[PDB]
């Protein structure tokens, strides 16, 4: 895109850095002036300087030309905050501004305005780091401190001292901004709620400024002052934006359908490959329109949302891009993968909290969702279907993994297709942190574009169009797009069955697969904030801060939750979590993740989990299928449930945590490490009497009283004055109700799996 | 369009691409192939081929039968014209998920599903996997998936009343249906029942209103356009290895993409007994794609 | 003549049977070595793969006249009934096995049993230190019966070998009574008997009177 668009984007993104400098230094000057002065100390660019200086249109508008870009940026800021700041009169009286602005308040938690009203929490402003322990919001973190922002300002100045404001560096700046201001409020107005990070605020301002620029360029309207300042109320009514989206169907089937050995390496490679396919689709769509990742609201799980200019050229470019990528998917994966695009026209007034209404903010999503659904139902036209059904191929042999016929090759005396071959090659390249896009080298990720994972030292010897860096907040020497995925891996999957044994040989030789899902994520996105304030809390900014909160929780933070655990996180994006490892570590990881989530979201969103146990060398597709069934069963238990190893042990998460994992299983490892192998068999008998209580209810209870008082006689002298507790304990667990019987059954089964020697 | 053939299974395996995958119900190409093999083993293959060449022969995918015929969910009718409600988004997403999970509806309320009503799936079969080994080479540990039915639930198809088809079904009931038939899977007991008066009046083949398909049928090239513009459908592969008693080596047959059930259309079409055989092959491989339709309000 | 004969019988166990299923598949079983069960009724079953494999192995020591490293260089007698994947003319056999479900759970309930399966406790004694390591194995109860039902298909250009195939099947069944069904049967598991072993024609027409009397005579 043009140099003018580059300058406009940079001015829109850097307009509120003066707020950061003002909070760090404690100066009493206006934030725009401080930002412009600080920018002039580090870069000689007049256009960005005046954009930062005059991003409030009330500040010396008469000195600015009618075609000046700040009249765009200004109104874009009004779009990003969600509130028309002209009506609040906060820019015209300094004395009132000193009493309205509460500068001693940190960023509020996004969940303070989510769901039912609860206690308020506030985030301590911290620089995001991959290895850091979580930054949970807290009501104690409300007071503001200058020392926290001192390091923020120092690092921002150090990174922007030698920054080049050109095209190729643009993406890296966004990463830097995400690294620093994700826990700093955009506005400290007492009348407003500071749940919006300045991070996303500046990204949204830049995206909307680009959209308005494209719209005005299409319509030939270059009098920005007249259109966006004098007639801003009229511009707010014009349907100026397109809420676009794409959905890629076939991700689960493509990832999990592996039939032979080597399924682990393929499985992780396909997960990374498909995430990068989604990222490349988003970035190539943005490149074709001359936009950048600032317009990307959310990417992940095959779902991506964008805010685009509402022009016929945008609709055309969307249709032709969708057709080209559908042709590419038909050529490379036949009908397994299919991308469907979506869009809905909306105005500025549909997302400002003071002007919009809840059902319109729902309908702007619903239009794109409905159109995506209709395109998903009717996929291919007559010509494509006829081309698919031409037949006429005499192939004796098939692919051993994905059963494809196209382009079969021999490799390690197996017969793989071209895609399988590329994925086997890429499985050794996933260890690198740099992934380039070439024209014919690597896994075909797009039209005349292939993805290749290349080490850093060889990057200077490779030809590419775009480069991606995985799990890095540091702006490297190479201008690269930064992506974050959950990729923790302790050992190989085929070793996890044997790794469940301890140093003493204790533990069953089994492995576990956990599938976890966030409950009603889509309902949370659509109307999770609409419960409070009569729906005044339904705007784009808070929904997309919710999206970034979940993204940082599930693509960066799960890697820290999985630290020091013998497991691998295969897929972690959006709401679906897939992990595989030793069964004890899998259970502990699931419980820890649930607890950290319930602490992160204040309790307002729950998970549902399925944990399937399997033996060594179990084919991965079967493990994924059975664990998906267990996850569905856990969902069926009014959600907020965990299902362990079959549907019969479905519990509420809090019940499993409080009563089973940390209560009964503890009060069984205890007493039952005090009994020999002769008395560690009654553990099987107590299981049968719990599985057979509905037969012979009252003599099954008697059979218990007897069998419990026999374990307490087969013991050892005074070791038996210690098993006098089990009898009293397991008796009441047996006699209370069915829920505690099931909990004791699961606890006994867990203990049996822990102490097994075979 | 004449009878309501019922097959009561105990264990079955309908592979969807792998030995460890088993669907609840099979498709009509599988049962047509089973009939072809039983007819050729009988020796009366030519008579069955001549019967299939006629336009009277109609077949449909197996559907669940639990005290009444079931029909596949009509893909393409979640339409808001009968589901327009003022409920919250949580309930809208819950009902959308419930309808997406739904695959089969009872006959007595199919039109009720078109009135905006929401129904849940019923317990028909449990799909479980069993591990087996070979105790002479200690490396093969293969998993087989099953479709063990319960609660007096059977499968049913709709077809013309023919003595050849009746005896073919009777020989099928001791030969199994799909999967590892010589291992304890696929066998069934057959029953012949009359089509209910609320169903036979709806099974149609030739008119120009809204028709929901009952067979995994690929239309002829002449009328695919009408299925493209105003047709809602799902695409299903039909790949696999072509069984053959004439070749030592197993040949993969051509992958063919049909229209699933129940795909909704605005007009009926004609099916194909498509030759999916590989080149230079001695005998044909017939893939049956011929639709039986259901009228909608 | 296209007919199908159905050898139906009641397999009565005479010792505890341990066919054995996957730990997490046949339900999560606390015992170390669970037996395979029905996924709904949770009653032990005898899968048709078990019977087919054991019968093929037993008749592989009699009707093979040689040795085979794989179940592909087998005799024509075994290939024609069980099937051979690499032979064009026997890509599927004439025998169709079925799972044998529990058929006398009522009789077992009337006798007074509480479970249709039992836990047998064994141990191994070290040959040097003379220390005993215990072990548990799950078995199906002795007097449990299962519905055996095996079908043999007679087609055209196949009536010449029928009088042989009959004998083969009979021999196999006899060997299944003289050997163990799947499990640790060299140590006493899995001894079975066939009761009411008779064959009837169920599709088409065939003479099974001589076969029926020889089923009771030769067994």
């Amino acid at each position: 895109m043009k140099k003018e668009k580059i300058d406009l984007f940079y001015g829109a993104l850097l307009h509120d850095i003066g707020k950061v400098i003002q909070r760090a230094t404690g100066e009493r000057k206006k934030h725009a002036l401080v930002g412009a002065d600080w920018f002039d100390e580090i870069a000689d660019n007049q256009v960005i300087s005046d954009q930062i200086r005059y991003h409030m249109a009330n500040y010396q508008s008469d000195k600015l030309g009618n075609d000046h870009l700040a009249y765009i940026t200004y109104i874009a800021d009004n779009i990003a905050s969600g509130v028309d700041r002209r009506q609040s009169n906060e820019e015209s009286d300094e004395d009132a501004s000193a009493k309205i602005w509460d500068t001693y308040t940190n960023q509020a938690d996004i969940f303070n305005v989510f769901g039912a009203q609860t206690d308020k929490r506030y985030f301590k402003p911290t620089v995001l780091n991959l290895k850091s322990k979580p930054n949970f919001a807290s009501a104690t973190y409300e007071p503001f401190s200058k020392g926290d922002y001192a390091a923020i300002a120092t690092r921002i100045k150090n990174e922007l001292a030698e920054f080049e404001f050109n095209q190729a560096q643009i993406d890296s700046l966004l990463n830097l901004f995400e690294a620093i201001l994700s826990f700093v409020p955009s506005s400290t107005n007492s009348k407003e709620i500071a749940d919006i990070s300045l991070a996303e605020h500046s990204r949204l301002t830049a995206a909307f400024a680009l959209a308005i620029y494209d719209y005005l360029e299409d319509k030939g309207r270059h009098n920005y002052k007249e259109d966006l300042f004098t007639k801003a109320s009229a511009f707010y009514e014009e349907e100026a934006f397109l809420l676009a989206s794409f959905d890629l169907s076939g991700i689960q089937d493509f990832i999990y359908n592996i039939a032979t050995s080597g399924a682990a390496k393929q499985l992780k490679a396909r997960s990374l490959y498909l995430d990068f396919m989604s990222e490349y689709i988003a970035d190539s769509l943005l490149d074709k329109l001359g936009l950048n990742r600032a317009n990307l609201l959310y990417v992940g799980g095959g779902h991506a949302y964008f805010v685009l200019a509402n022009t016929e050229k945008t609709v055309e470019t969307l249709v032709q891009f969708e057709k080209d990528f559908n042709q590419f998917l038909l050529a490379n994966f036949q009908t397994r993968l299919y991308v469907a695009f979506g869009w809905g026209s909306f105005a500025a007034k549909d997302i400002m909290s003071e002007l919009n209404s809840p059902e319109s903010y729902r309908q702007i999503y619903q239009k794109a969702s409905r159109m995506i659904s209709e395109k998903k139902i009717s996929r291919y036209d007559y010509r494509t279907l006829m081309l698919l059904n031409r037949g006429g191929k005499s192939s004796e042999r098939e692919c051993e993994i994905c059963h494809s016929v196209e382009n079969l090759v021999s490799y390690h005396d197996q017969k793989v297709c071209d895609i399988c071959r590329g994925l086997y090659q890429f499985s050794k390249e996933i260890a690198h942190d740099h992934f380039i896009i070439t024209e014919n080298e690597g896994l075909p990720i797009g039209p005349n574009a292939c993805l290749k994972g290349v080490a850093f030292e060889k990057l200077s010897q490779e030809s590419f169009s775009r480069v991606y860096v995985k799990n890095d907040y540091k702006a490297g020497t190479i201008k690269a797009t930064h992506v974050f995925v959950g990729d923790y891996q302790c050992d190989e999957i085929h070793k996890y069955a044997a790794l469940s044994k301890n140093e003493d040989g204790l533990g069953i030789k089994r492995l576990a697969v956990v599938r976890l899902d966030v409950d009603d994520l889509g309902a949370a996105f659509m109307a999770g904030f609409s419960r409070q304030g009569n729906g005044q809390y339904s705007t784009l900014s808070r929904s997309a801060t919710f999206s970034r909160s979940m993204s940082l929780f599930f693509k960066v933070y799960i890697n820290q939750f999985a630290s020091d655990k013998k497991l691998s996180i295969i897929y972690a994006g959006g709401d679906d979590v897939f992990a595989i490892g030793s069964w004890q570590d899998i259970i502990a990881f699931t419980v820890e993740l649930r607890q950290n989530f319930i602490k992160w979201t204040n309790g307002k969103l729950t998970l549902s989990a399925g944990i399937g146990l399997f033996a060594d060398k179990t084919p991965i597709s079967l493990m994924a299928h059975q664990t998906g069934e267990l996850e569905e069963a856990a969902k069926g238990n009014e959600k907020d449930s965990i299902s362990l190893f079959s549907s019969d042990y479905t519990f509420k998460f809090d019940r499993f945590i409080t009563n089973v994992y940390d209560d009964k299983l503890e009060q069984i490892r205890y007493f039952f490490n005090h009994q020999d192998e002769r008395g560690k068999n009654f553990i099987y008998k107590l299981i049968e009497l719990l599985r057979n209580y509905e037969s012979e209810e009252k003599m099954n209870v008697a059979r218990l009283a007897y069998y419990l008082t026999r374990l307490e006689e087969l013991t050892d002298k005074d070791e038996r004055d210690k098993f006098k507790q089990f009898k009293k304990l397991f008796f009441k667990w047996y006699t209370n109700n069915e829920s505690d019987r099931k909990e004791a059954e699961l606890a006994l089964l867990l203990y049996v799996y822990e102490i097994r020697k075979d | 369009t004449y009878k309501l053939y019922i097959m009561t299974f105990q264990n079955a395996h309908f592979g969807s691409g792998t030995l460890d995958s088993s669907k609840l119900t099979f498709s009509a190409d599988r049962i047509f192939s089973a009939l072809v093999l039983e007819a050729l083993k009988m020796g009366k293959l030519d008579a069955f081929l001549a019967e299939a060449n006629q336009d009277k022969f109609t077949l449909t995918d197996a559907f669940p039968f639990q005290f009444g015929p079931f029909l596949p969910k009509p893909i393409g009718y979640p339409k808001h014209d009968q589901i327009d409600q003022s409920v919250d988004v949580k309930e809208v997403r819950r009902q959308a998920k419930l309808s997406k999970k739904l695959q089969f509806l009872a006959l007595e309320n199919v039109d009720d599903y078109l009135n905006g009503e929401l129904f849940e799936n019923e317990e028909h079969a449990v799909i479980d996997t069993v591990t087996k080994n070979q105790p002479h080479k200690d490396d093969n540990l293969y998993q087989v998936a099953t479709t063990r039915f319960s609660n007096d639930t059977s499968l049913y198809v709709i077809a013309n009343e023919s003595d050849l088809l009746n005896e073919l079904m009777s020989s099928l009931q001791y030969s199994g249906l799909g999967g590892k038939r010589s291992s304890g899977f696929g066998r069934f007991e057959l029953d012949i029942q009359n089509i209910p008066l609320e169903l036979s009046d709806r099974l149609t083949k030739n008119h120009s209103d809204k028709v929901m398909s009952l067979t995994t049928a690929l239309p002829v090239d002449a009328d695919l356009e009408e299925a493209m513009e105003d047709g809602h459908y799902l695409l299903t592969k039909s790949s696999g290895f072509a069984f053959s008693h004439a070749t030592n080596e197993n040949y993969r047959k051509q992958d063919l993409y049909k229209f699933a059930s129940g795909s909704t259309f605005s007009k009926t079409f004609e099916g194909q007994i498509v030759d999916v055989r590989p080149l230079d092959f001695p005998h044909a491989v017939l893939n049956y794609a011929k639709p039986l339709f259901f009228k909608l309000e | 003549t296209f007919a199908k004969i159905k050898f139906s019988a009641q397999i009565r166990l005479e010792t505890g049977l341990h066919i054995g299923g996957s730990d997490a598949f046949a339900a999560i079983g606390a015992i170390d070595s669970p037996v395979i069960k029905d996924p709904i009724t949770n009653l032990p079953i005898i899968p048709g793969s078990s019977l087919k494999g054991k019968m093929r192995t037993l008749l592989a020591k009699v009707y093979n006249e040689k040795v085979a490293e794989k179940p592909s260089d087998d005799s024509d007698i075994l290939s024609r009934l069980f099937g051979n994947s690499k032979d064009k003319r026997f890509k599927m056999g004439r025998l169709i096995f079925r799972d044998a479900f529990l058929s006398n759970a009522d009789e077992l309930d009337s006798l007074g049993v509480r479970s249709y399966t039992e836990v047998k406790f064994e141990n191994t004694i070290d040959r040097i230190t003379a220390e005993a390591n215990p072990r548990q194995i799950e078995r199906a109860i002795r007097n449990s019966t299962f519905d055996f039902e095996l079908i043999y298909e007679i087609t055209d250009e196949n009536e010449n070998q029928v009088e042989e195939d009959f004998k083969v099947i009979r021999d196999g069944l006899k060997l299944l009574e003289l050997d163990y069904l799947g499990g640790s049967g060299s140590r006493g598991y899995g001894k079975v008997a066939f009761e009411n072993l008779k064959a009837t024609t169920v599709f088409g027409n065939y003479d099974v009177k001589t076969l029926n009397e020889l089923l009771t005579a030769e067994v």
